RNA sequence: UAUGCGCAUAACGCCACAGAG
């Protein structure tokens, strides 16, 4: 929730050690994910009103 | 047959052992919890009863320096000692004393 | 602070006469079978959650 | 139970050396927990616990039928004013020590004479186990009663609560394989 | 703010998105018990129509499990209390229509 | 309640 | 039914002041008096013969031998 | 040296917001050599303050100005000289937030820092030249004497 | 600070007030609340006496049933020195001349064949219709007789009401006592109580005078506030502030409170034990200081068999 | 009955010495627990563990 | 009781409360500078509560950061009527708002909102950053630390 | 409440029958108790009762 | 199936009351 968040932003140290794949080789790949949500905000921007 | 158990922790230092003593209760412990931690060289020093139905306490002591912490739990178990005798004398010479005036006072 | 009307009874197509003085956008209901012969399935799904 | 409504189970039989002696030289025999008393609001057991010890001190018996007492002449104060004759404090409170650590504690402890009831429900007449024993005679489950030492159900909710955990063979165990596991012989054709 | 706490913007975009991920349901939850029993263990908590008069001008529903019943066991067409609620527009017509 | 007859 | 041996709070012999407190109490002393005159200060001592029902003298009415 | 701020105080007003908590009195103070205003909830148990008291508050970082070696361990066994011996009520307690007012100029003459010794609080609030040895987290010790004029 | 030996010896003293039979009061000063309430544990639930442990009924008429009866009499002191026994071993059924002792309960009511003269009180219609402590009857086994004097043993006291008759009915019992500590059971706690208080201080922060001295005098215990007439009107002053017991009535007075201060005297303590007649109290509080002692040593043997 | 125990852990239950020689589990014997299994064969059924 | 402003602890009560909090901790006990360090060597109640903490966290993690209220509102405290301070915002330096930094307990009292049956409390954080095991842990110690 | 039912216990043949031992008369009651004798058939004990929260166990209504 | 020592004994429902949470 986004008033969870500032406890999330602190913290932030004993949770990675606990989430071992930031850096790991099959998760970490955003790339289709991001590239969907661009053309999300890209459409939104060309179209104001839905 | 064995009433003390000398836990040392998972270091092997011997500076931080606790102290499991069986038969007993709160009397000794908060007794010797009182008197070790007069030790300047004591950390820290608390008791605990482990649960009702049992009948032992844990005796944590913590020290500083190099001396174990086998050193002040005898030394804590001399001063009580120590003060109970001087107790005990106190209390049988003032016994005495009441005893030598009020058998005389009426006479 | 807007103003709402309130029936106590239900006759869904009969306040669609009054387009231009009601928000027929928001038109509510409690009966989930009249909101269901009115504006589809989807529309009573919401309206029972 | 007390005669004001506040039941409860026996938890512990609690030492008298570790009990907590008030300045008389007097340790209490029951140990209650004030929280028994907010949300239920028996101001009567406060009452009765001042009335009880007035009544012990003073050598008395003292009137507890109901509306004798107006807003005028209030209880409390009836009884205050017996305690203060008394030469303890007005409102039941005494200056207990800890019997566990020696020291005087720093809250004011009220404490009376309350008249308990031992009520009959004993444990002894209300615990029961059963490893293996006699099954019921049509569907081979085992009986119920703790007098012909039988077995507590596993019910349809408790089901139903076991389903939402996702234990699968938790259910299999409690409601297969002990309860019934027969082996049948079907003609596979 | 002072003291910075060597914390980045994708890193936090990145541990908010992977706590997102683990947050999912794994497969196997049954679901729809979680859902039966989270519908019917408030119910108990819930009285027997406490009888709000709340005047003349105001209106009343069917309150509690009488309606919770309704909604969900009988889905029935003919509700005890069927209510419809429209607002109305903020032209001056519209005010004088109403 | 009462006066020590032991004195200090 | 029968006086307690010790009183229940504090382990004070009170068994042995039954029928001392009776005897007081029939040549007209205060209840207060006569718990007073037993040496019954703590009052927990004190409702332990202040209460006491002697429920033995009832039930020894129906005492069987008769003879 | 290890000190972070050392003045002069004078205790304009007590318990303003009348919480009043036992054994502990907040104390609204105003410096005498800078713009300097204290905020501080100080135990009058064991050490008693009135209004109009002037009292000389320090904030060191250490104990000792034989380097600060800043050990955070409570030996009571130590009898080396300290910052402490010319003090009468001595905290010690975490910095746990900083702040004051910046529109792209930093640390624009007004920069607030609540220190917290174990629960007493307290903020003292100036102009930002000096309140720099303060940051988040950090370790301080509260070190005040009345003085007696 | 460490632990001065030599500063606790100068600042301890024991004060005497009042010691007959069965009661001692006395003051510890100078001692924590550790120790203090260490020797009231002790004697409380650690220093052993002689009890009865089992009742061999025969026959038993009375209406006082028979697990009742037996739990009746090990509520009763048995007058013997617990220092002179043993602890029975686990499972001896049978006790020495060491480690038990013996009675014999044997009363059968009868109705008073001469003297009733139609009468109604049971004291004169019937013989032995109350069974009291003096019918316990000590039956000495091994040398337990060379040893004891005559009287010696014997319950502490008689008059202790046991149980009540009718002809007819009949105890029959022989009982077995032994020896253990309180913390076993209620029956082998040598004291009625023992406790302690700490001795208050009452001072005066403002001179009282006039009827808000005698109002002082009545909002505190009797004796505390002695009242009295310098010039003819009237001060108050604090006498013996020993008889207070924390009623805190001043506190109630809106105008008086403000004028004194009620406190505790730090590490004074005054304790009262109130033996039940098994030892001399003084003897109580001496076997309950060893006690500790004995605590102590016992596991300084321990340390020493370790090393 | 329940009563109330807060000198165990919050994820423990407190199982009488009625209930504990009574209730049993089928433990297969493997060489690596045969002690611990053989001495609790030698306490036997009314003597725990 | 325990965690509002002004109750202290001498070494003895503080080390005592401690210990019988960690009934049986494994390895040594680590244990926090005094709040105030002359006239007296007095810990404060909050400090008790976060000794206990710090020593529960296991042993290869960071303590928790937190900031939330408490049950007890700001106004319960309000004895006088309040003057109010222009530069001065009271709930800044108050009892309600809870602060913890490293494990320590710096403000706020600990009631319900946290270690009861309140979400985003103490003893949720500590239930969704370690795990529910560490949570089982802090109910323990909490339950013995107050009954103490 | 387990009491004092009945002064007759061997005429008595019934399937159980609950005795206290030493009941008590209460110190404080209506004067209905004493209008309808029922201290010939008490059924309690008075009790030192402390309301005091001291051992961990007399929370959610034990004691 | 249970108890006792392979052997001997005992092998339940339906109503209605009362109660516990
Ligand atoms: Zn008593």
């Amino acid at each position: 929730q986004p008033k969870q968040f500032p406890f999330l932003a602190s913290n932030y140290e004993v949770i990675m050690k606990s989430q071992h794949l930031h850096e790991v080789l099959s998760r970490a790949d955003p790339k289709k994910a991001l590239h969907h949500f661009r053309a999300i905000k890209k459409w939104q921007s060309k179209h104001p009103n839905t | 047959k064995t009433a003390l158990e000398m836990v040392q922790a998972a270091g092997t230092d011997r500076h931080c052992v606790t102290f499991v003593l069986h038969e007993e209760d709160h009397t000794l412990g908060n007794s010797l919890r009182y008197m070790i931690m007069k030790n300047p060289e004591v950390e820290f020093c608390g008791y605990t009863t482990t649960h009702p139905s049992e009948s032992k306490i844990n005796l944590r002591i913590q020290t500083r320096g190099t001396l174990p912490a086998v050193e002040p739990f005898q030394r804590g178990l001399n001063e009580l000692m120590n003060v109970c005798q001087h107790v005990l004398d106190k209390f049988e010479a003032s016994i005495k004393d009441y005893k030598d005036q009020k058998a005389s006072r009426n006479e | 602070k807007e103003l709402v009307l309130n029936t106590e009874g239900i006759n869904l197509p009969e306040l669609f006469k009054y387009a231009e003085v009601l928000d027929l956008r928001r038109l509510y209901s409690n009966d989930i079978h009249a909101i269901a012969n009115t504006y589809g399935i989807e529309a009573a799904l919401r309206v029972i959650e | 139970a007390s005669r004001h409504g506040q039941k409860g189970i026996l938890s512990r039989l609690w030492p008298a050396e570790d009990m907590p002696f008030t300045e008389s030289g007097m340790v209490p025999d029951i140990l209650f927990n004030p929280h028994g008393f907010p949300s239920r609001m028996t101001i009567g057991m406060l009452i009765e616990s001042m009335a009880g010890k007035s009544a012990a001190l003073h050598g008395l018996c003292h009137d507890a039928t109901p509306f004798i007492f107006s807003e005028e002449n209030s209880a409390l104060e009836y009884f205050g004013e017996m305690l203060k004759a008394a030469g303890y404090n007005f409102y039941g409170t005494e200056r207990l020590y800890s019997g566990i650590s020696g020291l005087e504690l720093e809250a004011d402890i009220f404490i009376g004479v309350v008249y308990y009831q031992r009520l009959r429900h004993m444990v002894s007449d209300k615990f029961q186990v059963r490893t293996t024993g006699a099954r019921d005679r049509v569907t081979n489950q085992p009986i119920g009663g703790r007098n012909v030492q039988g077995g507590i159900r596993f019910g349809e909710m408790e089901r139903d609560a076991l389903l939402a955990h996702g234990t699968s063979f938790l259910l299999h165990d409690r409601l297969f394989n002990c309860s019934d596991r027969s082996v049948a012989h079907v003609c596979v054709k | 703010s002072y003291e910075k706490s060597e914390l980045s913007l994708d890193r936090l975009r990145t541990l908010l998105q992977l706590k997102w991920q683990r947050s999912l349901c794994e497969p196997g939850e049954a679901v729809g018990l979680l859902a039966a029993q989270s519908i019917g263990e408030p119910s108990t908590q819930m009285t027997l129509n406490t009888f709000h008069f709340a005047g003349r001008g105001e209106m009343n529903v069917t309150l509690g499990i009488p309606r919770l019943r309704e909604i969900l066991m009988v889905a029935s067409a003919n509700i005890k209390t069927p209510m419809m609620s429209v607002p109305v527009l903020n032209t001056k017509k519209a005010l004088k229509r109403v | 309640g009462n006066p020590p007859v032991t004195g200090p | 039914m029968i006086i307690p041996v010790r009183c229940f709070t504090c382990g004070k012999i009170v068994g042995n002041k039954w029928e001392a407190y009776l005897g007081l109490l029939q040549a007209e002393y205060t209840e207060g008096d006569a718990l007073d005159a037993l040496g019954l200060k703590r009052y927990c001592c004190r409702r332990m013969l202040l209460a006491h029902v002697d429920l033995i003298e009832k039930l020894l009415n129906y005492a069987p031998l008769e003879k | 040296a290890g000190i972070l701020f050392e003045d002069i105080f004078d205790v304009k007003d007590i318990d303003p917001e009348g919480k009043k908590f036992d054994r502990v009195s907040r104390l609204h103070c105003e410096s005498e050599s800078f713009k300097m205003d204290l905020i501080l909830d100080v135990n009058i148990q064991i050490y008693p303050v009135d209004l109009g008291d002037k009292f000389r508050l320090v904030i060191a970082s250490t104990l000792y100005e034989d380097g600060t070696l800043d050990d955070g361990e409570y030996n009571p066994t130590d009898d080396r000289p300290s910052r402490a011996d010319q003090f009468e009520y001595v905290m010690y307690g975490k910095v746990y937030r900083i702040e004051g007012d910046e529109t792209s100029t930093e640390a624009a003459t007004r920069l607030s820092a609540y220190v917290s010794y174990g629960g007493l609080l307290m903020r003292l609030q100036g102009d930002a030249n000096n309140l720099h040895g303060f940051e988040v987290d950090s370790r301080v010790y509260l070190l005040m004497k009345k003085l007696a004029f | 600070d460490a632990w001065d030996q030599d500063r606790f010896e100068k600042n301890f003293r024991v004060d005497v007030v009042h010691m007959d039979e069965n009661s001692l009061e006395f003051d510890m000063v100078g001692i924590d609340a550790a120790i203090a309430n260490a020797f009231r544990r002790i004697l409380l639930a650690e220093v052993p006496t002689m009890a009865v442990e089992k009742v061999l009924v025969y026959n038993n008429t009375s209406i006082v049933q028979d697990e009742i009866l037996a739990h009746r009499l090990g509520l009763i002191p048995i007058h013997a020195d617990p220092r002179l026994f043993e602890y029975r071993n686990q499972g001896d059924e049978e006790g020495t001349e060491i480690d038990t002792l013996q009675f014999r309960l044997q009363v059968r009511c009868t109705r008073n064949p001469h003297a009733a003269k139609d009468s109604s009180d049971p004291n004169e219609l019937y013989v032995n219709h109350k069974v009291y402590t003096r019918h316990m009857t000590w039956i000495p086994l091994g040398n337990q007789a060379d040893l004891f004097p005559e009287g010696t043993i014997r319950p502490v006291h008689d008059d202790i009401l046991i149980a009540q008759l009718r002809p007819g009915q009949e105890i029959d019992l022989l009982m077995h006592c032994v020896k253990g500590i309180g913390k076993d059971h209620a029956k082998f706690s040598p004291v009625a109580t023992a406790s302690y208080r700490l001795l208050p201080d009452i001072t005066l922060l403002e001179p009282v005078e006039g009827e808000a001295a005698e109002e002082l005098s009545r909002c505190f215990s009797p004796g505390v506030i002695e009242v009295q007439e310098v010039q003819g009107k009237k001060v108050a002053r604090v006498a013996n502030p020993r008889l207070d017991t924390f009623s805190r009535e001043i506190f109630r007075n809106e105008k008086l409170k403000k004028v004194v201060r009620l406190a505790r005297v730090r590490d004074h303590y005054i304790f009262s034990v109130e033996s039940t007649g098994v030892l001399p109290p003084d003897v109580l509080v001496s076997e309950a200081i060893k006690v500790l002692m004995g605590k102590c040593r016992r596991f300084l043997d321990e340390l020493d068999a370790v090393q | 009955v329940i009563c109330p125990d807060m000198y165990i852990n919050t994820n423990e239950i407190g199982i009488p010495m009625v209930f504990a020689t009574k209730l049993t589990y089928p433990q297969p014997v493997t060489p690596w627990n045969v002690q611990e299994l053989r001495q609790a064969v030698i306490n036997g059924p009314n003597v725990h563990p | 009781s325990m965690t509002t402003r002004g109750c202290f602890f001498t070494r003895e009560h503080y080390m005592e409360l401690v210990y019988r909090g960690l009934t049986d901790k494994v390895g040594r006990v680590k244990l926090l500078s005094p709040s105030i360090l002359k006239p007296f060597p007095l810990w404060t109640g909050k400090q008790v509560v976060s000794t206990l903490l710090i020593n529960i966290i296991p042993e290869d993690h960071i303590p928790l950061n937190l900031s939330g209220k408490a049950k007890i509102t700001g106004k319960a405290w309000v004895k006088e009527t309040p003057r109010s301070v222009p530069g001065f915002n009271p709930d800044s330096m108050c009892e309600s708002q809870v602060i913890i930094r490293e494990g320590e307990l710096l403000c706020g009292v600990l009631d319900k909102a946290h270690y009861g049956s309140s979400a985003y409390g103490l003893v949720h954080c500590c239930y969704e950053i370690y795990g529910g095991e560490t949570s089982g842990k802090v109910l323990t110690c909490l339950a013995r630390l107050f009954t103490a | 409440t387990m009491g004092f039912p009945l002064l007759t216990y061997q005429d008595r043949s019934d399937n159980k029958l609950y005795r206290l031992q030493t009941p008590q008369s209460p110190l404080v009651r209506p004067s209905m108790y004493d209008y309808y004798d029922m201290d010939n058939y008490p059924i309690g004990t008075n009790a030192i009762v402390a309301v005091i929260s001291y051992t961990g166990y007399d929370m959610e209504d034990a004691m």
